[PDB]
């Protein structure tokens, strides 16, 4: 069970495969899509950073949560650079 | 050393998984 | 009176007495009593200030005496107040008495009987009365085994229900198995079963069994694969 949220050309390759892709632009019926995603058990999610500043609240809510996995991409443009933000601060946290 | 590559190669750029989580004490893994 | 008569069937008679006697806090209360009569004041914890002495007196009229063939060994038995060692009652007795048997109440409200705890529990003359010749010659080097390895087997059990099963190497989880198995096999026997002490010393090999050969570093090569299973 794998669900992907982004924009449409980077991420309609994914529907190749069996992933229920979202096109999803809002801040909260992105969780709305994450929220109806979380009730249904799908294992990982990937999300294009371009749409994770977008609803940053409900992947810090199911983070301490194993599913969803929700995880960061880059779409075809370029990431936000979240992956510089949270590995940095989760290794200083826990040490 | 994962995230940074997944970023280059995607840059540059049925099928269902199961996951059963194992477990190490305190969380599930 | 009971120490005056088991005087006079020991030193008089020849004989090995044993004396038993309960309860000692009734004693004690007792003790109180006439202290006020005498409009005596109270030293400590409202008993008198006579306590320790008064019991020495009737606690140190036992053991054997030169020439003599006879025998008095006491066994007192006291209720500590609230479970407490502090208290009075049990607290000055161990300056009196060597050692101490000690019941717990997590024990017997666990099944446990007799429910005597051996960590607490102490014998100060127990070497005088073991080896060849009173019992068997391993007797001193199997008793502390087993005691070194149910402390250990109590850490792992107190780690195993803070931390899961799995944090356990699974030799500490032998241990911990171990240390139920000790309990409820060794101790408690019943207390209207007997047990003689060769079947109490292989009985031990019986459970040291469960453990490996390498953990047991308080027995030698005469004795180890001369009783172990």
């Amino acid at each position: 069970k794998i669900g992907v949220v982004g924009d449409k050309d980077s991420v309609s390759p994914f529907r190749l495969f069996g992933f229920d892709v979202q096109h999803g632009t809002t801040k909260t019926e992105i969780r709305k899509t994450i929220d109806e995603m979380a009730k249904n058990e799908y294992g990982v999610i990937y999300i294009t950073e371009q749409c994770a500043n977008l609803v940053p609240e409900t992947i810090e809510r199911y983070k301490g949560q194993l599913t969803p996995a929700i995880i960061l991409i880059p779409s075809h443009q370029g990431t936000l650079g979240i992956g510089l933000e949270e590995i940095q601060n989760s290794v200083e946290k826990a040490v | 050393e994962l995230r940074q590559a997944i970023e280059k190669e995607t840059q540059t750029a049925n099928v269902s998984i199961s996951v059963v989580e194992k477990n190490i004490m305190s969380v599930k893994v | 009176m009971a120490l005056t008569a088991a005087e006079y069937l020991a030193y008089e008679k020849g004989m090995h007495v044993l004396v038993i006697m309960t309860d000692m806090t009734n004693y004690a209360e007792a003790l109180r009593e006439i202290s006020a009569a005498r409009r005596e004041v109270p030293g400590r914890r409202g008993y008198p200030g006579y306590l320790y002495t008064n019991l020495a007196t009737l606690f140190e009229r036992a053991g054997r005496i030169r020439g003599l063939k006879g025998s008095v060994t006491q066994i007192p038995i006291l209720t500590m107040p609230e479970d407490d060692k502090t208290h009075p009652i049990p607290d000055l007795t161990g300056y009196i008495t060597e050692g101490q048997i000690i019941l717990t109440r997590e024990l017997y409200k666990s099944g446990i009987q007799p429910p005597i705890d051996v960590l607490p529990s102490l014998s100060r003359l127990k070497d005088k009365g073991t080896g060849a010749g009173k019992t068997r010659e391993d007797h001193a080097a199997t008793m502390n085994q087993l005691f070194a390895a149910y402390a250990q087997g109590k850490q792992a059990k107190e780690l195993a229900v803070v931390l899961g099963e799995s944090a356990l190497s699974d030799i500490d989880k032998i241990y911990a198995k171990f240390a139920e198995r000790f309990e409820n096999e060794y101790v408690n026997q019943g207390f209207y079963t007997n047990r003689t002490i060769t079947e109490t010393l292989d009985l031990g090999w019986e459970l040291l069994a469960m453990l490996p050969r390498t953990e047991l570093k308080r027995i030698k090569d005469d004795l180890l694969d001369k009783y172990l299973p």
